[PDB]
């Protein structure tokens, strides 16, 4: 009945429990990966102490990261049925592709280097890190493209004698215009994210530790003020890259999906009125239009956020300069509130990238066979609305209650710090055959 | 020859990997609460036990759960309408299914963040309804696929309460899917301890022992009488020698290796029986013995099936080889006074 609201509610509110934590894994995985190359090449045992306090803050999320996407794999079938009898002829690859080829990967290495700190030798296990940094990024590209066939799609068929979409050639689907796009600047968007977490942690516990003074006061000058610099470089790159990234997906966006961009500049000649008399005699009638509030404030938002990073970046720089250590109590609240501006940003951008199409959930392409096309509500499956009401609450209360126990622990291990004075020696990582007294993790 | 069919055997080999992984997951997942009970009847405190039953399935847990999400990525790809009919006509098996799993995956690995005693109890209670309830709605979800759903024309699965669970064939399924995950996590727990961890193992195998062998011995014949081929008592009789052996060896208590083999071949035995008697067809029809999906009305195309072929036939070996060589690194032994104290913050539960 009135399940088509409804599961489009569940399906957001899904997506976005989910990419609240998908961005910190992205951006986190390589900077962890170097953290520890540059101790097992120089031998400085400060990194290995920022290795292990950020390996920490890294799993907790990680945990919570497989938990939100495990129910993605069958919201598909479960509520878009009829879309997934369209698609799924070239929707299915790219997914059964990343779940043969990214998720085995990142899973079983991941393990490896979780539990295997004093039993593998120190190569082996700077490889396993370096494997799922690759592994998580792997995954992106392959979903990426999976949504970007749906707008803008280019390798297919729809062979009518079957009613379906069949897929047609496979280079075409992973080289998309589209696809490149939106890989890089979703990959920019998680580095951005990752960087400000480091930099305005570190930011924190140095204008902390600082005034403590006693023997803590000095490890600003060697721990916290080299991750600082790190963490605003890496920002700053990233917000370059963003905006480029930006502009070239926002150039591919007018050419080939006239109604998002429309809606984006809307006025708080028309545009908006002229595209739905051209789409109404196109595809016969209907209303084919945004919400055009939503739309306006997503991208505003989305741009905006930005502003808070890159000052917060420049302003770290330059209280920083020489060898100075900054005391300002201003100064951590600033680090403070920027912290949670990335994730923001992440959730307008794609906020804006999904009900900006939203009468369409396969967008017609302007150069393809113009039969590759589906409403979202021709999609949605026939369910009655007492079945939906149930796994969205369900959903909704699991996931809120997650969230919440998850911000606890990880306000909870920030301000415990790193763990210098708890055995943060590197390990000896003795040889086996011995029957060591603990095992060094045993969950 | 038959690129369908070729789908169809790869199919199964994941569902078949997935069990076989997932077995001894579940298995230690619902003895966990009894390894630490029987600990308290000794003196001793439990959480050490605890810790040493939880850690034999430490590194290898999430690649093992891997194989469910490749497996429905694999429907997807190859056969997308029963993907679409299936899960949209199991909408209730498959919350409950999926609201379990979230909240194993997250207490396994938030269990030891914090040093309150009541902050165990909640993760102890989410380890064991994630392990208990998969382990019978797995068994009831393709019992019930065997059996057959009442697919209307084209699509649409809608069943109440007499085609999801009936009494027949259906909750028998759980059960022996139930009673066969524990005796193989039992085993499998038996084998990777050194001691006194080990023998409380032994004694819940040689509880465990007879029931399972019943449950599966009766489920199998019941199977194989009313849906199941001629090559198929091949099937049903290695499964039935393999749990004799494996209840032969348990009850000697010094193999440890041919008895987790044997629940091994079991567990394959089994899957390999609800596929062949099923082959033919996905998701019979009880309406009408025509509006069933097959593998011929119901696979991708040629370019597709071929794509996933080339796919599947690169990357599935590798997998394998380095699944079996994480599983060969961390399997020395693990006794129950080499657990590291409890390295945790302070207090104060959420
Ligand atoms: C930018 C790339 C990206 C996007 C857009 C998504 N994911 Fe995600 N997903 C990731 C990349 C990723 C990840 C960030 O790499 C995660 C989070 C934590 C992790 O370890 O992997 C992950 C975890 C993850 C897992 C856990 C599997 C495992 O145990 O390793 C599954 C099954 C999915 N995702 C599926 C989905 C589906 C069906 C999505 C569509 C809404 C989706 N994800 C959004
Ligand atoms: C966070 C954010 C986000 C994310 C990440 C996403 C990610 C995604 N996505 Fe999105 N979506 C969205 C935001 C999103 N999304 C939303 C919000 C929704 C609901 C709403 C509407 O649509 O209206 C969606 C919904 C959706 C759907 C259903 C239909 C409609 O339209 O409703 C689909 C199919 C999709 C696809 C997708 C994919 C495939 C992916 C992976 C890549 N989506
Ligand atoms: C954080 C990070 C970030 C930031 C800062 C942002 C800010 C921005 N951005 Fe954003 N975005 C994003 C991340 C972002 N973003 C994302 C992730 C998204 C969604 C996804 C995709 O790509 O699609 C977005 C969405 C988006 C899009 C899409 C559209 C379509 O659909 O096609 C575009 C073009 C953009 C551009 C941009 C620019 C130019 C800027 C300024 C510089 N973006």
């Amino acid at each position: 009945m009135d399940a088509l609201d409804l599961s489009r509610w569940q399906f957001g509110i899904t997506t976005v429990y989910h990419f609240i934590f998908v961005p910190l894994t992205i951006g986190l995985a390589p900077l962890i990966a170097v953290m520890q190359t540059v101790w097992v090449a120089t031998g400085n045992d400060t990194w290995y102490r920022l290795t292990r306090f950020f390996g920490k803050l890294f799993l907790i999320n990680f945990a919570i990261g497989v938990a939100t996407g495990i129910v993605q794999e069958f919201q598909f079938g479960m509520n878009w049925s009829e879309y997934s009898r369209f698609v799924g002829d070239i929707f299915g690859a790219p997914l059964a592709m990343e779940g043969l080829a990214a998720f085995f990967f990142e899973s079983t290495f991941i393990g490896l280097w979780i539990f295997g700190w004093t039993r593998l030798p120190r190569w082996l296990h700077l490889a396993c890190i370096w494997i799922v940094a690759i592994a998580v990024n792997l995954s992106a590209f392959f979903i990426i493209s999976a949504n970007s066939f749906m707008q803008h799609p280019v390798g297919a068929r729809f062979n009518p004698e079957t009613g379906r979409a069949e897929l047609e050639s496979i280079f075409a689907l992973f080289t998309n215009n589209t696809a490149i796009a939106a890989f890089t600047h979703a990959v920019s968007g998680a580095f951005l994210t990752a960087g400000v977490f480091v930099a305005c942690v570190c930011a924190w516990w140095m204008v902390r530790s600082h005034r403590t003074g006693g023997e803590s006061a000095a490890d600003a000058a060697t721990m916290y003020r080299p991750a600082t610099i790190l963490g605003c470089w890496v920002t700053l790159v990233a917000a370059v890259a963003l905006f480029f990234t930006g502009d070239a997906q926002g150039k591919l966006m007018f050419e080939q999906q006239p109604m998002k961009m429309a809606s984006a500049e809307s006025l708080c000649l028309d545009g908006v009125v002229d595209l739905q008399r051209s789409y109404e005699e196109k595809f016969g009638p209907g209303d084919y239009r945004p919400n055009l509030f939503v739309t306006y404030w997503s991208f505003r938002a989305m741009i905006g956020f930005l502003a808070v990073p890159g000052l917060f970046a420049l302003a770290a720089l330059w209280l920083t300069r020489g060898g100075r250590i900054p005391d300002q109590r201003w100064f951590s609240w600033f680090a403070l509130l920027t912290i949670p501006t990335p994730f923001l940003a992440n959730s307008a951008g794609w906020v804006f990238t999904e009900m900006g199409r939203q009468p369409w959930v396969v967008v017609p392409n302007p150069t393809g066979d113009q039969d590759i096309r589906l409403t979202v509500a021709q999609g949605v499956s026939d369910h009655s609305v007492g079945l939906v009401v149930l796994s969205l609450v369900a959903f909704t209360l699991v996931y809120a209650v997650l969230a919440v126990i998850w911000f606890f622990l990880l306000r909870r291990y920030i301000v415990q710090g790193p763990s210098e004075h708890d055995s943060e020696p590197a390990a000896p990582r003795p040889p086996d055959a011995d029957d060591v007294a603990p095992l060094s993790f045993a969950y | 020859m038959g690129l369908q069919e070729l789908w169809f055997i790869l199919l199964a080999v994941l569902f078949l990997g997935f069990f076989l992984l997932e077995g001894f997951d579940f298995g230690v997942g619902m003895l966990m609460s009894f390894f630490g009970r029987a600990a308290e009847k000794r003196g001793q405190d439990p959480e050490p036990y605890r810790r040493a039953a939880l850690n034999t399935i430490g590194p290898v847990w999430d690649g093992n759960e891997v194989w469910l999400i490749t497996a429905g990525g694999a429907m997807f790809a190859a056969f997308p309408e029963m993907y679409a009919s299936m899960f949209s006509g199991l909408y209730l098996a498959l919350l409950v299914i999926l609201c379990a799993m979230i909240l194993r995956i997250v207490a396994i690995e938030w269990r030891g963040k914090i040093d309150d005693p009541g902050w165990r109890r909640w993760a102890d209670t989410g380890i064991a309804v994630g392990s208990w309830v998969p382990a019978i709605l797995w068994g009831v979800a393709f019992a019930s696929l065997v059996r057959g759903l009442p697919v209307d024309a084209d699509k649409q699965i809608h069943l109440s309460f007499f085609g999801d669970l009936l009494n027949a064939y259906t909750l028998l399924g759980g059960l022996a899917t139930c009673a066969l995950f524990a005796f193989h996590g039992a085993v499998f727990v038996s084998l990777k301890t050194s001691g006194e961890i080990r023998t409380d193992a032994f004694g819940f195998a040689r509880l465990l022992a007879l029931p399972a062998t019943a449950l599966v011995a009766a489920f199998g014949v019941w199977t194989q009488v009313a849906h199941g081929t001629g090559w198929t008592w091949i099937v049903l009789a290695a499964a039935v020698i393999a749990q004799l052996v494996a209840v032969a060896q348990v009850f000697r208590g010094s193999g440890e290796g041919w008895a987790f083999g044997a629940t091994s071949v079991v567990v394959a035995a089994v899957v390999v029986l609800l596929f062949g008697s099923l082959f033919p067809d996905l998701i019979p029809s009880t309406l009408n013995p025509d509006w069933s999906l097959t593998i011929y009305n119901g696979s991708s195309s040629p370019y597709t099936l071929k794509i996933m072929t080339w796919a599947a036939l690169v990357f599935a070996p590798l997998v394998v080889v380095y699944q079996g060589w994480t599983y060969w690194v961390f399997s020395k032994r693990i006794s129950a006074d080499r657990i590291p104290a409890p390295i945790g913050l302070s207090r104060r539960s959420s």
